[PDB]
RNA sequence: AACGUGUCGCGAUGGAUGACUUGGCUUCCUAUUUCGUUGAAGAACGCAGUAAAGUGCGAUAAGUGGUAUCAAUUGCAGACAUUC
RNA sequence: GUGGUUGGUGCAGGAGUGGCGAAAUUCAAGAAAGCAAACCCGUUGCUGAAUACAAUCAUGGAGUAUUGAG
RNA sequence: AAGUUUGAAAAGCACUUUGGAAAGAGAGUGAAAUAGAACCUGAAGUCGUGACAAAGACAAUGGAAGUACCUCCAUUUCAAC
RNA sequence: UGUUGGCGAUGGAAAUGGGGUGCCCCCACCCGUCUUGAAACACGGACCAAGGAGUCAAACAGACGCGCAAGGGAGGAGAUAUGCCA
RNA sequence: GAUGUGGCCUGGAGGUUAGGACGAAGCUUAUGGCGUGAGCCUAAGAUGGACCGGCCUCUAGUGCAGAUCUUGGUUGGCGUAGCAAAGAUCUAACGGAGAUAUACUCAACAUGCAACGUUGGAUACUGGAGCGGGGAAGGAUUUCGUGCCAACGGCACUCGUA
């Protein structure tokens, strides 16, 4: 019985949710940390190899 | 390795020339310290004497290392058969102990490269 | 995501003696009109199958975390705290105990053993050693397959020196800069048992701040103000002024009637 | 591979085992079960002259709608058969179990039955054809036997 | 009486549970990383002293050459170690 | 004066890759089990000598365990 | 569909004897054969067998309260309560 | 709140509670379902094992727990402990 | 229909406290004790042979009697319904473990039944649009000899397209 809510609006017909039939279409962030690792140790190699140039 | 499945795997499809490092024996007190290695791979002609299990106390030459049953066989370790007949009995190397090296030249080089001084 | 869903099966209908759900099409082997596709079924798709969006990670406030930080290390200097949580400090001087900063240049794990041994924190560093075991459960399978107690912490200023203790079984180190709940606080509990080193105990004021102070290093942060200002409410309440107002005490089968 | 019971005195019995028989369960249960106390001689004596049919084996438990005899009016029955496969594996076994007292250095004239059993062995399995091209089972039911018998 | 009923001890038929796990699923990373007319992917037929499937190989056919290693391989047979 | 990104001739190091390469008990006991109440006394005291058992008679794995030293 | 998951090791049951054979009865290996070849454990349901209890002219099952017989169960007492 | 007997002298005992099976007197329609109404001549129902159904994400609200408060809090990214450490 | 419970139970994680070859988990019960209950605990195993309990937090593919529920096994009906088109076999001698198989008395019958192959003889059937002799499509070793008889040839076999 729908009492006192606000009116939804939530964006969720077209089909992003990956099952048996669907491939999906979503994004997830699992591999952060190992990026950012990545990211600095790419930038330690650089600045050693130009040096003494900053 | 850190992982049992993987450690297991490599364990139990070792080949050959992998096995035959992981088929060792230690080395008795006179030759441990006569050559400063403390254990060397088993190898036919050797001399050993067992340490562990039912046939403790027994010493014999060594005639097969199988290395597809993971055991050694010794020529003074057996028991008889229903009809009479004797077979040889399989331990594991890490159970028994050497006590006499069948020495080649390149076992020699093997000693000296193992050798801790 | 295709588990349980990769036959192409289709119902009878009625009119066939038999229930209604998806059976593999085909003939020949023995998984010929067998049902499909569904949570009661062999070889079936499991109820709400599982996805890698779950939440798996979740946000802290960063003044909630300083605040929990700070409350453990305040209790981890409470002896009575510290052997409820289980660790035998029988035999310590002291609580909170601070050490000579000399052992940072031991070289053997024979010289670091004998300085346990000295300070008397073997006693826990035996409980742990005598704790180990194999783990009961499935866990043994999956790269879990020993467990044994918390000992003693032992909390260094620098990253330096920890050669000679890295092999001990049973004790953990620590560097001052950056302390660890999960480890200030083992399942939740309070009441670690820590071994200070001299330059790290003076190090805590400037990380920390106080009740005045600011911190130099947490930008903007003070140790947060007591709700009471002396904790022991028995003392108050058998105190002379509150018994003065207290109020006095005062002094405290047949039926029938006919 | 021991028994259901063992017999009072091991040094004067014999024993006797089948497995697999390939002879209906139904049939030698009856055929079986008739001997249970008799001596041996009465017992082979039985089964010889139901052989030759002057004689029956009552059906007690499994003898749903078969037909009545004069015959079994001597075991407080009216129905009864003669099961020709089952005597002569029953024959076989007592032959077997006779020759073990021999060995063992007992009289066969004095031995008495003292306990048989009879159980269901795993079925085997064939298959028939109906009408309307339906398939349906035709299944085998074979039996184990053990026996023992103590001098008297 | 017989048949049937009930309880207990022993035995069958059956293949659950527990313990085990060289398997699956999921998530990350590294790089001198991307087939074919110089005939590929796929498909067929063969090859061992003994050899059906599988695995490996191609009339040089359960493999030839080179390096390294060092004494086996094994169901049964058969036959340079300073490394043929 | 410069160019190893013009071509031809030579010969160096490093990285990468593959091989080799470390310590310390098969230590002692065949009840090989306990107790002495947080720590210490205790590197010390005192507890059996066993045979039980099995609905007259016979029968009964492997020490990575226990305990103490190192 | 389908774990070859016997056992530490094949030590995988020589020999006697009954049977056409499959097998049975002994003997033996092994800590165990109640570990005998697809052989760890070995449930429920169903069946055989021995002993026992009664009674099927109120379908059985079920409740409440007694009694007869049994009880590899527990607790208490034994010369002072 | 005392008093008088019986049984019980260390047993294969006595006693008191449980448990099992039979018997007597009394009581008592077959479960699940939909329905105003089921013991129904209303549907499902031979036995056992293992499996089998309100879950994950996202927007909003109310109640309750916690931190700060005219302020509260990120996110993405960086920096160095750090090169076991997602 | 709502709500509460220092309410019960199952797989895993962080802690803490413990057990096990002088026997863990699992399994069995006229094994009692405790709890209003969900359940917990002890006993015995003449069962088993290597792992696992309590408490405080965290987490989820977390509790079954029924869905013409899904998979595997079992079961009464039941030694029952049936195994009735295509006419049909008998006899002797060989072969075979398939017999002429006894506690004795006893000549023998009334206490070893039933069924099998080859050869000879007898009696029938097919009846030239044939249970004759050759081929295509389809099949692919079913062909032949020697053995064997566990399963298969819906009865049987010493025989077989096995
Ligand atoms: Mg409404
Ligand atoms: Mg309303
Ligand atoms: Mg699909
Ligand atoms: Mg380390
Ligand atoms: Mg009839
Ligand atoms: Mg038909
Ligand atoms: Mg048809
Ligand atoms: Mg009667
Ligand atoms: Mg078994
Ligand atoms: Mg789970
Ligand atoms: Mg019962
Ligand atoms: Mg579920
Ligand atoms: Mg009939
Ligand atoms: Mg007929
Ligand atoms: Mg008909
Ligand atoms: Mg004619
Ligand atoms: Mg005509
Ligand atoms: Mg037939
Ligand atoms: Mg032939
Ligand atoms: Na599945
Ligand atoms: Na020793
Ligand atoms: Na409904
Ligand atoms: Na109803
Ligand atoms: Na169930
Ligand atoms: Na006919």
């Amino acid at each position: 019985p729908k009492g006192n809510n606000a009116i939804p609006h939530v964006h969720q017909k077209k089909h992003w949710n990956p099952c048996s039939s669907q491939k999906g279409n979503v994004k997830v962030f699992l591999n952060q940390p190992a990026q950012k690792h990545r990211r600095r140790r790419l930038r330690l190699l650089k600045a050693k190899k130009v040096f003494p140039r900053p | 390795c850190g992982s049992r499945r993987k450690a297991r795997r490599a364990h139990f499809q070792a080949p050959s020339h992998v096995r035959r490092v992981l088929m060792s024996a230690p080395l008795s007190k006179e030759l441990r310290a006569k050559y400063n290695v403390r254990a060397m791979p088993v190898r036919k002609d050797d001399e050993v004497i067992v340490k562990r299990g039912t046939f403790k106390g027994r010493e014999g030459k060594v005639t097969a290392c199988y290395r597809l049953k993971w055991v050694i066989l010794i020529d003074k370790v057996n028991r008889e058969k229903a009809n009479g007949s004797t077979v040889a009995v399989g331990i594991h190397p890490s159970n028994v102990e050497i006590t006499k090296l069948k020495l080649t030249h390149h076992r020699k080089s093997i000693l000296e490269r193992k050798d801790r001084s | 995501r295709l588990s349980g869903m990769n036959h192409s099966a289709h119902s009878w209908g009625t009119g066939r003696a038999v229930a209604r759900i998806p059976r593999i099409s085909g003939g020949g082997t023995s998984t010929s009109g067998a049902g499909a596709f569904g949570n009661m079924c062999r070889g079936g798709r499991m109820f709400a199958p599982t996805k890698i969006f779950r939440r798996w990670h979740r946000k802290i406030n960063l003044h909630q975390k300083r605040f929990a930080v700070v409350s453990a290390l305040a209790a981890s200097s409470v002896p009575s705290l510290v052997m409820s949580r289980g660790h035998q400090i029988g035999n310590v001087p002291e609580v909170p105990l601070v050490v000579e900063d000399s052992i940072q240049g031991y070289e053997k794990t024979k010289e670091a053993m004998a300085f346990l041994k000295a300070i008397a924190a073997i006693d826990d560093v035996n409980r742990v050693n005598d704790s180990r075991e194999i783990r009961a459960g499935r866990g043994k399978m999956r790269n879990r397959r020993y467990v044994a107690r918390r000992g003693p912490m032992l909390v260094m200023p620098n990253n330096k020196g920890t050669r000679a203790f890295r092999n001990i079984f049973g004790l953990d180190l620590a560097n001052v800069s950056a302390l660890n709940l999960l480890h200030l606080a083992p399942g939740g509990h309070v009441g670690r048992f820590v071994i200070w080193t001299q330059s790290a105990f003076e190090q805590l004021d400037k990380i920390f701040g106080t009740f005045t102070e600011a911190s130099a290093v947490k930008k903007g942060f003070t140790l947060p103000a007591p709700m009471l200002t002396n904790t022991d409410v028995t003392r108050i309440m058998q105190s002379e002024e509150v018994r003065r107002v207290l109020k006095p005490k005062k002094l405290q089968t047949p039926t029938n009637g006919m | 591979t021991h028994y259901s019971r063992k017999p009072q005195v091991s040094s004067k019995s014999a024993k006797a085992k089948v497995s697999d028989l390939r002879c209906h369960y139904k049939n030698t249960f009856e055929t079986a079960n008739v001997i249970n106390g008799m001596p041996l001689r009465k017992a082979q004596q039985l089964y010889r002259q139901v052989l030759a049919k002057t004689r029956c084996i009552p059906f007690k438990r499994y003898n749903g709608k078969i037909g009545r005899t004069a015959q079994a009016k001597e075991w407080g029955q009216t129905k009864g058969r003669w099961p020709r496969k089952s005597v002569v594996a029953m024959m076989s076994l007592l032959k077997n179990a006779e020759a073990n007292a021999i060995e063992k250095g007992l009289d066969p004239n004095q031995m008495v039955i003292k306990h048989v059993q009879v159980d269901q062995a795993a079925r085997m399995r064939r298959r028939t054809y109906r009408a309307h091209g339906r398939i349906t089972p035709y299944m085998c039911s074979p039996c184990h036997v053990q026996l023992f018998m103590s001098e008297k």
